[PDB]
């Protein structure tokens, strides 16, 4: 309403409620979600100054005044807060669990015309955003993508690793429960990990074509005799044409299905920290969601988690994962032009 | 029995984003506003608002805005962060206090401001030429009176407390910051304006000042010495703007926050209860942020020279 601001009046307890200005949790579908902007800054500095010859301020020597920040340095610091708080989540957990820099477009939608205001500022569209999650994000990328991301991997002295690997991606759904699974290309079961859960998801909307997203995800543990009967059971059959299933007698029906070239350059960064490029050209094959379909490449960073015991510099990792990020999107920006939505 | 506004309205941010809609219910994106629209969008719309309530409680209100440092506390900080969110920064400032509020300007920017921002303005001296006045605070058992005296030290008028309905901080990096205000005033009960007339305040002996107040008519906190100068513009639509240049030095003070000359420039208006129902208070208000910025504008390079205040993060 009115009160979307910081004003008419104090209101009690302030610090509880905005503890977490950074991001938006809801305590009991990511749990956490923020919004950042190249070229937008809710947050402002608490300088340090000198009112030295100030009337009648002779005598205090230091003084705070506050001033606008460089947008940079406002989204380094709220996407800093934003991973410590959910690197401390995952090491209260047992989860492992890894960092993703996703490359696209984010679009919104507005439930109605009506009651629509033109300029808003960021925290209330993240409430939002995060009430219902009306939101979608299109991962893009051209085949110009392409050399000019081998240019940007042989610039920062990536390593080359994995080459053009094909594999498929399915998932298995038993009452409402759903299965992720991942599977070698010669039609061979491979892992059968749980559906990855994002424990905080940021969308970082530059101010050009190209998006930046980072996601922070863990997987729950499987459950032995599940996952090992899948393991050796065939479920997916391929005909001269697709893929097929043949897991139904003991399993839930498949619901989705994808084929995976995966391209993938890995480098220690300047932290202890192995950091991925991953490179996915993906085919949707059988598919029952209607916005699936259509072949799409994928540029991704993947950062595993660290430990708790390995006790990483989380202030250093967290700025170079920023800058791998910008370079990335730098990178991939002059190729993305052309697709004005 | 009346809502009360505080804002920090920091220069040069831009919390909120276009909705730019795009074509394939309504889809959009989401792009960088402009540099400053957010800040004169808040003023406008709680200058509008709080106007609005001052009209329906038929209170008499005036629009005051001067120039000077707002310094904070450094208790203001917590965990020692240099990036901190506005919305928290406010709420923090309202909590206890923390703010300290200098109004100044550099006494070598008088001839600039008169031929760079009064000459080009409207603005046009009045008056007769420089009058000297002496600026007192009373302090009383539940109410602070303040008072104004001539050169004899005659008791020229009684006032009461001002009540801050709507009080905004422009800040600057470089120029001196921007308190705007919109205050109003309770009337003073009648016997109160004899009470201190008759009653000598203060004995001039020498250019030297001796409290003579009687100690149960309160007490003589705080009292300067102000030269004032008056110009004043009278635009289209019936709306008036007042710059007041006040060199003020205290005389007695109660605390050693205040104890040096300074340079005040107010801009000044009124909001009648009659007249705001007629009167468009967001041209006014926009009017008043304009020429602030102008003048701080103009001022900036002088006030970082000579006080030095470059708040650099």
């Amino acid at each position: 309403e009115a009160d979307e601001y910081g004003d008419w009046g104090a209101e009690p307890g302030f610090e509880d409620r905005r503890e977490l200005d950074f991001m938006e949790l809801s305590p009991g579908s990511p749990r956490a979600f923020q919004l950042l902007h190249s070229e937008t800054a809710t947050d402002v500095g608490i300088a340090s100054i000198d009112p030295s010859k100030l009337p009648g301020q002779s005598k205090v020597k230091n003084a705070l005044a506050a001033i606008h920040v460089a947008p940079n340095d406002a989204n380094k610091m709220r996407f800093r807060m934003a991973f410590e708080w959910c690197l401390m989540n995952i090491w209260n957990m047992n989860m492992p669990g890894e960092l993703n820099i996703g490359a696209g477009k984010a679009l919104y939608y507005r439930s109605v015309a009506k009651q629509n205001r033109n300029v808003m500022p960021l925290w209330t569209v993240q409430k939002h955003l995060y009430a219902q999650h009306p939101y979608a994000w299109f991962a893009i990328a051209s085949e110009s993508n392409v050399a000019a991301m081998e240019s940007l991997a042989a610039a920062l002295n990536m390593s080359i690793q994995q080459e053009r690997t094909t594999s498929y991606k399915v998932t298995i759904r038993r009452m409402a429960e759903f299965f992720d699974c991942e599977l070698n290309g010669q039609l061979k079961c491979t892992m059968m990990n749980k559906p990855w859960d994002r424990f905080f998801v940021s969308h970082y909307i530059r101010s050009k074509m190209p998006d930046l997203r980072y996601v922070v995800r863990a997987r729950h543990p499987i459950k032995k005799r599940i996952a090992d009967a899948y393991l050796e059971a065939d479920i997916l059959r391929s005909t001269r044409d697709s893929v097929q299933s043949v897991l139904s007698p003991e399993l839930g029906d498949v619901v989705y299905c994808c084929e995976r070239v995966v391209r993938k350059w890995a480098k220690k960064t300047a932290t202890g920290v192995t950091l991925q490029l991953v490179e996915t050209k993906r085919t949707p094959l059988i598919i029952t969601k209607a916005g699936d379909e259509g072949e799409r490449l994928e540029y991704e960073w993947i950062v595993p988690l660290p430990q708790q015991a390995e006790r990483i510099d989380i202030a250093a990792l967290t700025d170079e994962l920023w800058e791998y990020g910008n370079k990335l999107a730098a990178a991939l920006e002059e190729g993305m032009e052309e697709l004005m939505v | 029995m009346v809502p009360k506004a505080f804002q920090l309205l920091v220069s040069d941010t831009a919390p909120d984003v276009v909705v730019s809609r795009v074509n394939t219910t309504e889809c959009y994106t989401l792009g960088a506003s402009e540099k400053d629209v957010a800040i004169r969008s808040r003023y406008s719309k709680v200058l509008q608002w709080c106007c609005l309530n001052m009209s329906n409680l038929q209170m008499d209100g005036e629009l005051y805005v001067d120039f000077g440092k707002l310094l904070l506390k450094p208790s203001v900080m917590r965990k020692n962060r240099r990036i901190v969110s506005s919305y928290t920064l406010q709420q923090r400032l309202q909590v206890n206090h923390p703010y300290t509020w200098v109004p100044t300007l550099p006494e070598s920017c008088l001839s600039k401001i008169q031929e760079q921002f009064l000459q080009p303005e409207g603005f046009a001296p009045i008056g007769k030429g420089v009058q000297l006045t002496y600026s007192g605070t009373i302090k009383r058992s539940k109410d602070q009176l303040h008072v104004d005296l001539d050169n004899k030290g005659k008791v020229l008028a009684v006032n009461s407390a001002w009540v801050n309905l709507q009080t905004a901080w422009c800040t600057h990096a470089k120029g001196p910051d921007v308190r705007l205000l919109l205050r109003s005033r309770p009337p003073i009960r009648r016997q109160d304006v004899e009470l201190f007339a008759s009653t000598p305040i203060i004995k001039l002996a020498d250019d030297d000042v001796a409290d003579v107040l009687p100690p149960e008519h309160g007490q003589l906190v705080y009292l300067s010495e102000d030269e004032t100068r008056l110009f004043e513009r009278v635009s289209d639509r019936g709306v008036t703007i007042t710059v007041r240049e006040v060199k003020r030095q205290p005389l007695i003070i109660l605390r050693d926050e205040e104890e040096d000359p300074r340079v005040e420039y107010s801009l000044s208006a009124h909001i009648p209860a009659n007249a705001a129902k007629a009167t468009d208070v967001r041209a006014v208000g926009l009017t008043a942020f304009e020429l602030a910025g102008r003048l701080a504008g103009l001022v900036a390079e002088d006030f970082v020279r000579e006080y030095g205040c470059e708040a650099k993060l």
